[PDB]
């Protein structure tokens, strides 16, 4: 971290993954269209 | 009322309720309490109804309010509150969050309301209540309207409980060529109505009946009876006679081009002028329709038709229903070859989108009223000087200008300041940028208002503060770079004359102070010119217009003002002592604005934004300019002479009384000067270094800024603890900008001893307070005021010094934290 000491360290803030023995897993918004069930609360579309 | 929010699913019923409540409010034989209750209910409803649903109510208010009668007062407040609440819904392009965005029809109604109220109020006689109620409404509507909104349906003529009278068609005769056209369009309409039946599955038969799906009179036009020929031709006769009464000339210059066979007119397209004639045709059709409905209302003895509102007010979709008949008639006229001409100032204007912009017309009206202001101000001055007369022919215009226009100018150019400053390259505002013509018009407005105020602050009386505030707003909203680069010679000369007159007035004030015209000049300067000029220079410096605006004659005038103020600074007098703060602030802004390093003229020949460099040697001789920049006005000492003098005074530790001129005038000037010319001098960021760059015109470096800050701190500590030092806060405020660029050594050298002295004094004073607390009764009462005054002076000193320290701490906070600093630790301790 480049600026944690300058701002954040003295204020008591702690790094998000400070004591994590493995890198944090991430999820990204894949733009591949997928078929999913129509939500039961969809604002516009209703299936009966 | 709150429950009515989000009632879109019952928009029709809500609109009917609003209409009924408005009618009840307008009703007669109603006690004042009852009317108050009705008005309160209407206002409470409109507070929570969605802005989109209030369109129909606004349509009626557009017709009703402009009359500005007694009943018009409540609608004014209603519109004021509605527009103040929903200004985003109308102004912003994205629209008010969760409420959508305004539509073209709503914006058109808003402009109609604004201009109707403006014209009615301008023509009406002065009334305090009406003028107090309307002005807020006008301000709210103007703020709601987008500055660059262009109305698609603009009429130059802008002609016009309701008058349903149509044109006297029957009175005028019909030409025989137009009668042949009448017959031809008669069978055309017959065929179109037959095509309507064939679309509806209807056919020919013996009688009209829904189950039959047949029409009796659908026989071919040849066997189409005589009576129904007249029935179908009569509307055509009325339309043609209507155009004739309109004096529009229709001539068949070009030769015209059962189972329904109607010719398709969609191929024929109406031009702008044809569409205008057809708009007026629909207007006559609704006018006759409303006349018939008025006859029905008269027969009933009461009631009002919902569609009684004027054609332009009526929404486009409602207009479209009747627009179809008129447009088809005129398209057929074109197909037959008939050409209709009347002549339109609307063509004369042409598309002219920039001129159609709302702000454009607003500024045009403001400039016209500036001219009227010049006229009646001249008359008022003439009568006041001699031959006093109480008739005051222009009393109504004076009251309008003072009460409506000035607050309107203030509010409008405070709300839409960024629209007039945004340029196509860089857009400051949310959306839209003012045109070059609009920028020129606002500059002309500012110049005209300043000229109007010149030496007439006493005449304006209690309205002088409002006029000066309007001048402040206009100067802050004034974009000068574009105006100077590409602007009419008239407006450019107007702004140059403003600057030259300001310089002349400041010279006169300086000489008068050095020692009724003198009093008038002094009061006008002190009240309007110095504040307005300070604001203008601050705006130029902030927006970097300095290099572009202050050139040539403007540079000459700025030189004069600059060193005229500096020369006044030397003189000692009570008036000078009182004026010193404002003069120093104006000087600081001028130094921040000037594009030429006046303090150091030896390196002027490198500077390109200088009068000497721009103008040829043969030039500047026609003007009264010295041959050498050094002589431009010598009194200003050189930059390094000034730096030496400030350091000498600081080391000598002279009090404020010893150098009143320095602390008040010179130090703010250097504080504004040093950062600007450092940014352009050596040690600066080199963006242009890769390209060929001449030597910097200035020699200012970070050393000068560090030394000036050190000397300022020395002066403050030397004057530390004085009974009365009001200059300390001004000096701190003026010295903030240079604080960023303080060398790390400054901490040890200056800050630690100063804060140490402050801590020592605080400790002593708290010890005195504790001793006082130990004492009681008269001993406690006595000395309480003494310790209180000591605390007050200590607080003054701390508020003078800490603002500089905070900025210094921020820049060096990161370095101090990265590398431990005992100096930082000791400063924290103190």
């Amino acid at each position: 971290l480049r600026f944690f000491a300058i701002c954040g360290l003295q204020e008591g803030f702690e790094p998000f993954a400070i004591n994590m023995q493995r890198p944090v897993t991430t999820w990204f918004s894949k733009s591949l269209p997928q078929f999913e069930p129509v939500p039961l609360e969809h604002p516009h579309y209703e299936v009966a | 009322a709150p429950l009515f929010a989000g009632t879109e699913h019952r928009a029709i019923m809500v609109d009917s309720m609003l209409h009924t409540v408005y009618r009840l409010s307008r009703g007669r034989s109603l006690t004042k309490a009852q009317r108050d209750v009705i008005e309160d209910c209407l206002m409470a409803l409109c507070r929570y109804i969605r802005p989109s649903m209030l369109q129909h109510l606004l349509r009626r208010l557009v017709f009703d309010v402009p009359i500005l009668n007694e009943f018009a007062k409540m609608p004014l407040k209603l519109l004021t509150n509605h527009y103040e609440r929903c200004w985003k819904y109308y102004c912003l392009p994205t629209g008010w969050a969760n409420f959508g965005v305004t539509s073209e029809e709503e914006l058109h109604l808003t402009r109609k309301l604004f201009w109707g109220i403006f014209d009615s109020l301008a023509h009406k006689k002065y009334d305090q209540e009406l003028y107090r109620i309307a002005m807020p409404c006008l301000c709210a509507i103007a703020g709601a309207l987008p500055p660059d909104y262009v109305d698609a349906s603009y009429s130059s003529k802008t002609e016009k409980n309701f008058d349903p009278r149509p044109v006297e068609t029957l009175n005028v005769i019909i030409p025989e060529k137009l009668d042949s056209f009448i017959n031809k369009f008669a069978e055309y309409t017959h065929e179109k109505w037959a095509f309507d039946k064939i679309q509806n599955n209807w056919s020919y038969g013996e009688n009209i009946d829904e189950e039959l799906k047949t029409h009796p009179m659908l026989r071919p036009y040849k066997t189409f009876s005589e009576k129904d020929k007249e029935i179908y031709r009569w509307p055509i006769k009325e339309s043609l006679k209507a155009m004739i009464a309109w004096e529009w000339t229709v001539e068949k210059a070009r030769e015209g081009e059962y189972n329904p066979q109607p010719p398709d007119l969609s191929v024929v397209t109406l031009s702008r002028e044809l569409q205008a004639m057809a708009e007026q045709l629909a207007e006559n059709y609704h006018n006759t329709w409303g006349r018939k409905k008025k006859q029905e209302l008269e027969a009933k003895g009461g009631g009002s038709h919902p569609l009684l509102v004027p054609y332009d007010t009526l929404t486009a979709k409602e207009k479209a229903r009747d627009r179809e008949k008129a447009q088809e008639l005129l398209k057929f006229l074109q197909m037959n070859g008939y050409a209709v001409t009347r002549g339109l100032k609307d063509m004369e204007l042409d598309t002219s989108s920039i001129e159609k912009r709302f702000a454009f017309g607003f500024l045009q009206q403001l400039l016209r009223w500036m001219d009227i202001s010049q006229e009646f101000i001249a008359h008022l001055e003439a009568v006041v000087s001699s031959g006093r007369v109480e008739k005051s022919p222009h009393e109504q215009e004076i009251k309008f200008f003072a009460k409506i226009l000035l607050p309107l100018i203030n509010q409008y150019f405070t709300n839409h300041c960024l629209y007039f400053l945004s340029t196509p390259a860089k857009v400051l505002g949310s959306g839209g940028h003012a045109s070059n013509k609009e920028k020129e018009m606002i500059t002309s407005l500012f110049c005209k208002l300043a000229a109007l105020v010149r030496h007439r602050v006493s005449l304006f009386g209690t309205d002088a503060p409002a006029v000066v505030n309007c001048l402040h707003i206009l100067a802050r909203s004034l974009d000068a770079r574009t105006v100077m680069k590409s602007g009419p010679e008239i407006v450019k000369a107007g702004l140059r004359s403003f600057f030259e007159s300001a310089s002349e007035d400041i010279e006169k004030m300086v000489e008068n102070l050095r020692l009724k015209g003198v009093g008038q000049n002094l009061t006008y300067t002190t009240v309007a010119l110095l504040p307005v000029l300070t604001t203008l220079f601050q705006h130029i410096a902030q927006h970097q217009f300095g290099d572009d605006v202050i050139l040539d004659d403007v540079q000459v005038s700025c030189y004069r003002t600059l060193c005229s103020i500096y020369s006044l600074g030397t003189t000692r007098n009570p008036y000078v002592e009182k004026l010193r703060p404002a003069l120093g602030e104006c000087l600081a802004r001028l130094a921040a604005a000037m594009p030429v390093a006046f303090l150091e003229p030896e390196l002027n020949e490198y500077n390109a934004c200088s009068v000497y460099t721009t103008k040829s040697p043969r030039e500047r001789a026609i003007l009264g300019l010295p041959n050498s920049v050094e002589e431009m006005c010598p009194d200003i000492p050189v930059l390094e002479r000034l730096m030496a003098e400030i350091g000498g005074l600081a080391e000598s530790g002279a009090r404020y009384t010893e150098m009143p001129h320095v602390i008040e005038i010179t130090l703010p000037m250097l504080c504004s000067y040093l950062p600007r010319w450092w940014e352009r001098g050596p040690e600066a960021p080199p963006p242009a270094l890769p390209a060929g760059a001449p030597p910097p015109c200035t020699a200012v470096t970070s050393d000068h800024l560090n030394s000036l800050l050190g000397n300022i701190l020395r002066i403050i500590v030397n004057n530390l603890g004085i009974d009365e030092a009001s200059w300390m806060k001004r000096l701190a405020v003026f010295a903030q900008p240079i604080v960023s660029r303080a060398r790390p050594e400054l901490l040890r050298s200056h800050f630690i001893p100063t804060i140490g002295r402050l801590r020592k004094r605080a400790g002593k004073v708290v010890a005195e307070e504790e001793q006082l607390r130990l004492e009681a009764k008269a001993e406690a009462e006595e000395g309480e005021l003494l310790v209180r005054d000591e605390f007050s002076v200590l607080c003054r000193d701390l508020y003078a010094l800490y603002p500089l320290l905070i900025r210094y701490v921020d820049n060096n906070r990161a370095h101090w934290l990265t590398e431990p600093n005992p100096n930082a630790e000791e400063l924290f301790r103190m």
